[PDB]
């Protein structure tokens, strides 16, 4: 039957400037070069070129196909190729990510558009405002293509985690995971995902 | 003075009376002489910290840390305020707690209120769940070895200050943690230590009328430098012999040193654990160096796997040395934690440089130019990588010809009237060191397009020559789908249709385009990450001249 | 004649190996032309299985790419046409 | 692949019905091309009897003119060809 | 076996620079404008930088090929297109034609030329001095293209004329046809084509 | 004073005597008291006309204008010439006679000599044939009405000069040209016109010693203003009525005049036949004129065929006349010849502007915008030239349209809701009188590519319909080689295929374009006289918005 990503798929390659500016995100990603595997910095510009310019229902709709089986928790995550964009040879500490994040202008400016948009405080209904979703989107989906990037880990649900851990911590641990759970366990991002992925 | 936990929940309701106490407050101690006082904050801080108005309502006792009304909340003050609230649902305000800007521990506590419309509700309505501790769990935060005390207080007190007729109790479950009966303060007998055990997730009990609640209790040990350098069982210094390499770095030897603290951090690990050189001669300092870089790791010491750091020191080349070195030195070296001595036997070798002197080979004399014969090697082949062994060919008739490849520095040989037997006195040179040597070949000789990567098929490869051959013709390799096994006509059988571009092949641009050409095949293709092929669908064909390679069935 | 016919299809159908299931929209030239159009091919036609005129694109759009399900992205350059001839 | 190729003929066996017997040399294009060359034509040959990429010529000559027969003369402009593409 | 006429144009039309300037000749004389039946001056100027521009053997052998049939004779005389070109409404009177021959530049260049070359003087052997015959021929078809145009009339033999007669003369009628048989009859002119046509 | 011919023969050999007598002159007289005077010229001029030397060998006899040699001639002499003979084979030089710059006659004649590399040739070596005259024949030019004299003389003075032993007879054939025995000057008796005859082609007759020689003799005759004008045989004055045409200009009237001289050439005509317009009313000089150009004939007068003039008179317009003139006038013109009278009864008369008023024409509804239905035309239609009658269509639904050709000035009416009957007040205008008309049509109505040239087949016409349609539907026009009878799907099948390209066609360029475009047909093809087809191989369809047809069968 396919799924809500393949689907999706049509949705936005259907389109023609939605399918000239994915070309955009996708050339310098996969062309690789003498001793590395692709240029990060290029990739990058392109992905936040193609997450400013085309609008919404046909992007949001392939990075927020709700899932009902396994392939598409697995595209699900790799909405953004980690081998050559989000994945390196380490993950850093998550300060220091949070550091070259604010070494970053467009990243800080998704940053604190994340802290300001999907927080899950006390009740209100579905722990959001409801109408503030699509500000929580383009809070996620705004992080998407500088430094801190998040992406899926856990395929069985919806967490999300960037580039590194709580490992190398000492004092801010706690802070650290307080910071990174933050990404992982949202009820009011989840609640996002969910509305989003039943037709919202 | 520190705070057991960081942020305080409490809930407000309308009309509640002046001196109703609100919550406790807890402030440890890391010296017996620190006194806890206590002062509260201002602005009643709003939903994404606005400030909303002065809190006159509210007074404090610094002696206990205890917040009580001293004004009475009606519908007059929270319409006040929720239109200050910005369009937004209320049910959350706080304030700030300093001890002795933004309000972090361990100099501030942040204390909230979760006010609801209704007023205070009556005893019967109130569920022995909530009774007893409030939703959000505390998170106590203990450091190690400290003045032992005091960090929690049980009672939730607008629910006894105004339903005192149900009889409560409290206490908690060889471990320093207590409850005193009679007095519901939580108390530690003797100091903490990390190293030991460091997670604490114990249980309270509560006791209502009737229903007994159990709750999660969750205590965090902190570390501290108590801990200087240590070996790991007795290995103190490794030892190597710089042989072959040379290249301007590789790491040589590696030692392990153990401190047992977590402490000093991955953002000031650099002002600390600082790896001094102690000297000796200069010469090291030219050619060597000491890197250090952590990685920290878990351990079961009793029971808990506590965690401590891995301090590795590596000896990296810094230059690229040249042959004839033959010398030898210890070299020392202090390490800081805020102090170990290590050292390391480091000699050096020269290595000779005598090419086999007596070797003789058979060239087809049918092959074209740029022809791989054979390999000219040094006595010590895989081994060298930074010195430039540089071959050249003194004779004494040209149809041969070597230039050394950069990557094994070894010698691949091409084409650059009765003349069947010749001699090619073989001249092998250094460009850093001036040392050459020279040996003897005996070479014994024995009587369609432009490139090989034109052809298509099988037979029309095999039955035709291009440009690069040795044998006169080209040579058809023949190999799923967007793979690296495809197929070509290629020259060099184990050189051209490879993965890496040699100086044999790219003088001229013909030679051995699959690895070597810069264009854009059409295809179901998949890039070489230099250049070239990776992979290519079906059958690849190429047009050099055009700059083009084809991939299609 | 040569004229210009918008489609849909997928890259599967494209058929190029790439692991995918997305698609695209593809625009191509179809039909044949006048046959003849001057002397030289009214000579051709005299002397003679090869023959006479074909239909062509005149240029080329812009870029057409993609992800696959391995990890990787996949570039497309010279693929489909915006204006057709014979 | 699409080459020059001189010849010689008459103009009577140009056949366009000029009544003379006077002739020319004529060099025109042949050879077929790569018949794919692009994305987009292997995709034309996946969807479909026309088809692939033909001979042609890059510029013109210059003009090749007569006498016939009746006191009249005869003028050819776009003729004849010098250098020869896909 | 056709002539030497047909022969002579294979000479010219298989060189493709006499070809070139033989369109160039060709394209103004036959292409009928509206009340005319062509330009005479364009087509004029045009037949002037043929036979200045090509060389030799190609043109003088079409324009003096050899005959010994009728149709020969016929192309002979239709060497310059007399219907456009030499002929007209009208034949005025000689001196007309020769002082309008006398506004005019190179047509009194080609007429002295005439004048000087293909003179038939007292006895020399075959009435001319058989190494000046080019100069003859640079005469004859050097004033092709010029306003006095001589072309053939007798098919029969090779007595050409001018597109003039001897009528309204009155006093200079007998100098008219001394200048007028000297086109007609010349042995020296005659003996220069035959030798051209036989091979010289 | 004038010579009887121009250009003079004789021979020279080496080692002449001097006092040799060369030849006589002859000079005519056109007056008995003209005295013939002789003197020679200075430079014997060579091969195209050098000057060579001084010529001190010869003197002459003014008296009878005999040329002698005063000095011989040598080796010396003739090859102190030939050097400066530019490289030239010597045979030719000549001197001047003047009589009383450039030698012409009447006021010069050349006199050639001939040498020879030998010397003076013996009695018995000379034929008989040369004996008598030269082999250049002489030419003698006689004008008529003249005194009566000698022109000629016969004898060799070389010949019997140095061979006096040989008896040499001459004489010559109711004519006045007579041979006197004894004296051998040829004489005329009486004077000659050319208007009785004018060739004179006789024999002179030699005897030698035996042979009998028969030799050409040529005169010419020339001719005077002895003649005024003159009427052929009782014609004076033609007339005509001015009806239709007025134009700019037309030949009205035709005279002939018969003046019997050739002698004011076609050069200085203009300067005598003068065609004097004598005067009237000044509106002649505004609309007519008086043309006048010559042809000469010939005529048998007494066997042989003389000839002259014929001078015709013509009256052509000069303007584009107006329609209401009615005036007449008698226009007189003196003719002159260095003087008769002519006129011509010239009278215009007016035209009536009576368009036929009451017209019906029934209009199939079904037709398409620019559709040629009806001719409207005024009562006599193909007889206007100089007249603008321009039509005016004022109503009373617009579907017709009418615009006056300007060939015919006739009406071509093109196309440009229950309405089925109309009324169209169609108005005839002038533009140079404001003279106008108006008339009645009753029109009764009865109830694929842009253009028809596209169409290539039968039924493709003939099924399908353009811009131009009178039916709906275009028509296939259906006719060797390389001709007129070419076919094409044409709109208008009189007007269309045609031949004519009129204003109907040629508003926007869609209509027919066979006859009307302006591109260049690929094809057997001869281009349309101002544009278009003229003809056409096989089938020819058109494609416009490119310009541009194709002939193709
Ligand atoms: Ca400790
Ligand atoms: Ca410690
Ligand atoms: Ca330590
Ligand atoms: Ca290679
Ligand atoms: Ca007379
Ligand atoms: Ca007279
Ligand atoms: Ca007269
Ligand atoms: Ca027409």
């Amino acid at each position: 039957k396919g799924n809500n990503c393949l689907d999706a798929a049509k949705a936005c390659n259907l389109d023609d400037i939605c399918k000239k500016y994915r070309s955009a995100y996708i050339t310098p990603c996969t062309t690789s070069v003498s001793n590395d595997v692709c240029n990060r910095r290029k990739c990058h510009k392109a992905l936040r070129q193609f997450f400013d310019k085309v609008p919404a229902k046909h992007s949001y709709g392939m990075l927020f196909c709700s899932c009902r089986d396994i392939a598409c928790t697995e595209r699900r995550r790799q909405t953004i190729v980690p081998v050559c964009s989000y994945e390196e040879r380490e993950k850093p500490n998550c300060l220091n990510l949070q550091d070259s994040c604010k070494t970053n202008y467009i990243c800080r400016s998704r940053l604190a558009d994340f802290f300001t948009n999907c927080q899950p405080e006390s009740r209100s209904v579905s722990s959001c405002l409801k109408e503030n979703y699509a500000d929580c989107l383009l809070a996620y989906s705004g992080l998407i293509g500088t430094v801190m990037t998040p992406n899926y880990i856990d395929s069985s649900s919806l967490s999300v985690a960037p580039w590194c851990d709580c490992s190398n911590s000492g004092n801010d641990l706690e802070e650290c995971l307080k910071f990174l759970n933050f990404f992982k366990d949202n009820t009011c991002l989840k609640n996002a995902i969910q509305a989003f992925g039943n037709g919202s | 003075l520190y705070f057991s936990r960081d942020a305080y929940w409490e809930k407000l309701y309308v009309d509640q009376a002046a001196g109703t106490p609100l919550l406790y407050v807890h402030a440890l101690r890391d010296a017996p002489e620190e006194v806890p006082s206590f002062r509260l904050g201002q602005h009643l801080y709003g939903t994404y910290r606005t400030r909303l108005h002065e809190n006159n309502w509210i007074c404090i006792q610094e002696d206990t840390g205890l917040l009580y009304l001293n004004r009475s909340l009606d519908h007059s003050s929270w319409e006040k305020l929720s239109v200050r609230n910005h369009g937004f649902p209320l049910l959350t305000v706080y304030l700030k707690v300093f001890l002795s800007g933004e309000c972090q521990w361990p100099g501030c506590a942040r204390v909230y209120f979760s006010f609801f419309n209704t007023s205070f509700p009556a005893c019967s309505s109130l569920k022995p769940r909530e009774l007893c501790f409030p939703e959000t769990r505390p998170s106590f935060r203990i450091r190690e070895n400290r003045p032992p005390g005091t960090f929690h207080q049980f009672r939730l007190l607008p629910v006894q200050f105004l339903c005192p007729n149900i009889s409560v109790a409290y206490r908690l479950l060889g471990l320093p943690f207590r409850c005193a009966p009679d007095s519901l303060e939580v108390s530690t007998r003797w100091a903490l230590d990390r190293e030991q055990r460091e997670k604490y997730e114990l249980v309270a009990v509560c006791t209502v009328h009737e229903e007994v609640v159990m709750v999660p209790f969750p205590v965090t040990v902190y570390d501290e430098d108590d801990s200087a350098p240590t070996f790991p069982a007795g290995v103190d210094t490794a030892s190597a012999v710089v042989e072959f390499k040379r290249k301007e770095d590789t790491v040589v030897a590696t030692l392990r040193v153990f401190d047992a603290d977590v402490v000093p951090a991955s953002g000031e690990l650099v002002r600390r654990y600082t790896s001094t050189l102690l000297p000796g001669d200069t010469w090291a300092q030219q050619t060597f160096r000491v890197e250090h870089w952590p990685n920290e790791t878990s351990v079961q010491a009793n029971g808990s796997f506590v965690r401590a750091t891995v301090h590795d020191y590596r000896l990296v080349l810094n230059r690229n040395l040249s042959i004839s070195e033959n010398r030898t030195m210890q070299l020392a070296v202090l390490v800081n934690d805020s102090v170990l001595l290590l050292h390391f036997n480091v000699s050096v070798l020269p290595v000779s440089l005598h090419l086999p002197s007596t070797y003789s080979l058979s060239v087809s004399r049918r092959a074209r130019r740029f022809a791989q014969i054979g390999k000219v090697c040094v006595e010590n082949c895989q081994a060298f990588s930074g010195i430039n062994v540089q071959y050249k060919l003194h004779s004494s008739c040209s149809t041969l010809g070597v230039v050394t490849s950069a990557e094994d520095t070894s010698g691949i040989l091409f084409v650059n009237p009765k003349c069947a037997e010749l001699h090619y006195m073989v001249v092998a040179t250094d460009q850093q060191t001036s040392r050459q040597a020279q040996a003897q070949l005996l070479v014994t000789v024995e009587g369609c397009p432009l490139s090989c990567a034109v052809s298509k098929r099988r037979l029309e490869c095999e039955e035709c020559g291009g440009l690069g051959s040795p044998t006169g013709r080209c040579e058809w390799r023949q190999g799923k789908g967007i793979t690296r096994n495809f197929s070509t006509c290629s020259p060099s059988t184990k050189t051209c249709p490879d993965g890496h571009c040699d100086v044999v092949e790219t003088q001229d641009i013909n030679i051995c385009p699959q690895d070597c050409l810069r264009g854009s095949i059409v295809g179901g293709h998949e890039p070489g990450e230099p250049r070239g092929i990776k992979a290519g669908y079906g059958t690849c064909n190429c047009f050099p001249e055009e700059e083009k390679c084809f991939c299609e069935p | 004649g040569c004229v210009l016919t918008a489609i849909h299809l997928n890259v599967t159908d494209l058929g190029l190996g790439y692991e995918t299931k997305e698609e695209l929209i593809f625009r191509y030239c179809s039909g044949s032309c006048d046959a003849a159009e001057t002397t030289y091919d009214k000579i051709l036609k005299n002397l003679s299985k090869v023959g006479q005129a074909c239909c062509r694109p005149i240029a080329f759009d812009d870029d057409l790419s993609f992800l696959d399900d391995n990890l990787v992205y996949h570039i497309l350059r010279k693929h489909s046409a915006k204006r057709c001839g014979c």
